[PDB]
């Protein structure tokens, strides 16, 4: 399944809205559970990755609330409320129905 | 407290054959599906493939453009995710990304995260 | 010393959905014994008197525990799983939070929520079928009466007794 993200390369500044849209070739949203299989992950340069959000919508705990997602079907996004000094970081999409397939990846950046 | 890297990196021939290791502790390493992704120098993580749990039958997947090349595989006395390179053609990360939501673990975490990301190991190519 | 699968079954490392709960086919102290529970009482028989075997496991929510018992009437009891009003059989269920649930929830874990024939007992219907039947089919998801038949409850630590997951193996002694 193709994965692809809007746009390869996104710069925010230092506490402004930063939305990643995501869009799959296939449908992710299973029909049973009626919830998306999809993940967040970004990446600082140098070290571990880490994981934003879970399910499109869920929030990883330890991290505040200006991390946001909402997704349905084939199309989701990840917007996230406020970027810091410590959440610049270059952004991967993922889903994981069949297989797991990150996106190009969306490096962010303070403008 | 969990930490994930991995060492072995280095320059090589094209045409050889070696495998790449990491480093796992302080979690629950079985019931998670551990996976290995790669990131070329100044390009993205390419999904090399997943290894699931023994519970779930082990089922080993590739991505087309590795597929019939590499190969992953698990390991729990050394807790150590590997992965084997067979016909090398012209940075690593190990991880547990896209677990959570297959594998069978509860609530309770070491500190709050359930993903695990590995330190990166670059494997350089002649 | 005897093994039996209820120990599979009962710690089993993923449950099945309600809507296709998995069927397996002594000493069954171990199972009341494991683990506290809300409620475990057999409904149709006695506690003490349970010790052709039916093993259907799933998970079902706290207040939905007495829903699985012989005669009741619900959401449960009329599609989901449907019982003989002269069956013996129990039902146990205990707080498995810490096992089953998740940060976040886990959605595995389905139930059938409505299909037109009253669901007879002992009968498993597994099919993703629309809504059935009704003016107009249609097939589709464009309106209303055509609803997919399936519907998940997330199960989260910070839900409460009633809404929190219970590993339900309604066996059915015959
Ligand atoms: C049953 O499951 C629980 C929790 O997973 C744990 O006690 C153990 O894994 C199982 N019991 C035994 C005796 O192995």
């Amino acid at each position: 399944i193709v994965m692809t993200q809007s746009p390869d390369s996104l710069a925010v500044s230092l506490g402004e809205r930063a939305t990643i849209n995501c869009k799959s070739s296939q449908s992710v949203l299973y029909a049973a559970n009626n919830k998306n299989y999809l993940a967040w992950y970004q990446q600082k340069p140098g070290q571990p990755p880490k994981l934003l959000m879970y399910w499109a919508s869920e929030r990883e705990s330890g991290v505040p609330d200006r991390f946001s997602g909402s997704g349905s079907g084939a199309e989701f996004t990840l917007t996230i409320s406020s970027l810091q000094a410590e959440d610049v970081a270059i952004y991967y999409c993922q889903q994981y129905y069949s297989t797991l397939t990150f996106g190009g990846g969306t490096k962010v950046e303070i403008k | 407290e969990v930490q994930l890297v991995e060492s072995g990196g280095g320059l090589v021939k094209p045409g050889g054959s070696l495998r790449l290791s990491c480093a796992a502790s302080g979690f629950t390493f079985r019931d998670v599906w551990m996976s290995w992704v790669r990131q070329a120098p100044g390009k993205g993580l390419e999904w090399v493939g997943r290894i699931k749990s023994k519970i779930d039958g082990g089922t080993t997947d590739y991505a087309a453009p590795v597929k019939g090349r590499f190969t992953i595989s698990r390991d729990d006395s050394k807790n150590t995710l590997y992965l084997q390179m067979n016909s090398l053609k012209t940075v690593y990360y190990c991880t547990t990304a896209g677990s959570y939501y297959y594998d069978t673990v509860g609530p309770e975490l070491p500190e709050g995260k359930f993903d695990y990301w590995g330190q990166g190991t670059l494997v350089t190519v002649s | 010393t005897n093994l039996c699968p209820f120990d599979e079954v009962f710690n089993a490392t993923r449950f099945a959905s309600v809507y296709a709960w998995n069927r397996k086919r002594a000493d069954y102290s171990v199972l009341y014994n494991f683990a506290p529970f809300f409620a475990f009482k057999c409904y149709g028989v006695s506690p003490t008197k349970l010790n052709n075997v039916y093993a259907d496991s799933f998970v079902i929510r706290g207040n939905e525990v007495s829903q699985i018992a012989p005669g009741q009437t619900g959401n449960i009891a009329d599609y989901n799983y449907k019982l003989p009003d002269d069956f013996t059989g129990c039902v146990i269920a205990w707080n498995s939070n810490k096992l089953d649930s998740k940060v976040g929830g886990n959605y595995n874990y389905l139930y059938r929520l409505f299909r037109k024939s009253n669901l007879k007992p002992f009968e498993r219907d597994i099919s993703t079928e629309i809504y059935q039947a009704g003016n107009k089919p249609c097939n589709g998801v464009a309106g209303f009466n055509c609803y997919f038949p399936l519907r998940s409850y997330g199960f989260r630590p910070t839900y409460g007794v009633g809404h929190q997951p219970y590993r339900v193996v309604v066996l059915s002694f015959e």
